[PDB]
């Protein structure tokens, strides 16, 4: 269901079944009673509570929104484009969030995943979370419990001013 | 003093005759209503204090407290728009009329102005 661009996923590499001894394997026999016991019934009720529901198919959607002037293009007391900026930037600072928190659960999936080897099998995903947390905290962050778009601007101002000075010396 | 001392001001006038230009208020206001809302309690406090039914004793003098706490709040709250068009009047008046005192100033967008950050560590 998920986009597995969003959310990678390694092709899945099992090894085939090759017994050795002769005893009957015990886990094959719960999981055929498992199966028998448990998944029948499981996918026939599934079954029936997707009929019903395709019986009543309806839609939701995702709601849009355009972008806005940003708190840049804003003069002083303009309060109506400072509304508007700000929303627009509360929306943007909520999406980073949850950016933040996809590439989170991609380094925690790769970490449990690889086993013994993660961490040679996930510098990949290492790399990727430190670049999205570097970037986040340059933009969110000591904005303080009263942040607001002026403040994360007055932050970038004062990051730039340094960066100019930096490339004048 | 302010609006006393005012170029025709006629000396003990509730309502002048330039008042009659503005809307009336509405007997549907707030303000009126709370006037009302006032004579009531005062009928109420006048049966408590002579010891007969606060609720039900003298429908009479309760509605006549009500309607001249109405009438009074009614003539009071023309007088007070009155007197705030007039101070808007005369603001608006001032200020078009000494320009030098009220300049426009240059509009410089966020993107322009410079605001100190100070973080919160």
């Amino acid at each position: 269901s998920w986009d597995k661009d969003v959310y990678p996923e390694p092709p899945r590499r099992t090894p085939a079944p090759a017994p050795q001894t002769s005893l009957p394997n015990p886990v094959t026999y719960l999981t055929k009673i498992f199966d028998l016991l448990v998944d029948r019934p499981v996918t026939l009720a599934r079954e029936f509570i997707e009929q019903q529901h395709a019986k009543n198919r309806y839609y939701y959607y995702h709601r849009e929104f355009r972008r806005v002037p940003d708190i840049t293009e804003c003069e002083e007391k303009d309060i109506l484009c400072m509304f508007e900026a700000e929303m627009q930037w509360r929306r943007d600072y909520k999406v980073d969030q949850e950016i933040v928190n996809i590439i989170q659960e991609r380094l925690k999936a790769c970490q449990q995943r690889e086993g013994e080897s993660y961490r040679q099998n996930c510098a990949k995903e290492l790399e990727q979370f430190t670049q999205v947390s570097k970037a986040f905290q340059d933009r969110y962050s000591d904005l303080g419990a009263h942040y607001s778009a002026r403040k994360c601007l007055a932050k970038q101002k004062q990051r730039m001013l340094a960066e100019r000075k930096a490339a004048k010396e | 003093t302010m609006m006393s001392g005012r170029p025709g001001r006629v000396p003990l006038q509730f309502l002048p005759n330039e008042a009659r230009s503005l809307p009336p208020p509405k007997l549907t206001d707030p303000r009126l209503v709370y006037m009302g809302f006032l004579g009531y309690c005062s009928g109420l406090i006048d049966n408590a204090i002579r010891r007969r039914p606060v609720v039900s004793a003298g429908l009479h003098r309760q509605l006549l407290y009500v309607t001249s706490f109405v009438f009074f709040g009614y003539y009071l709250l023309k007088r007070q728009d009155y007197m705030y068009a007039l101070r808007d009047h005369d603001m608006f008046a001032y200020v078009k009329s000494h320009p030098e005192d009220f300049p426009e100033k240059d509009k410089k967008t966020y993107g322009e102005i410079l605001e100190e950050f100070h973080p919160v560590r």
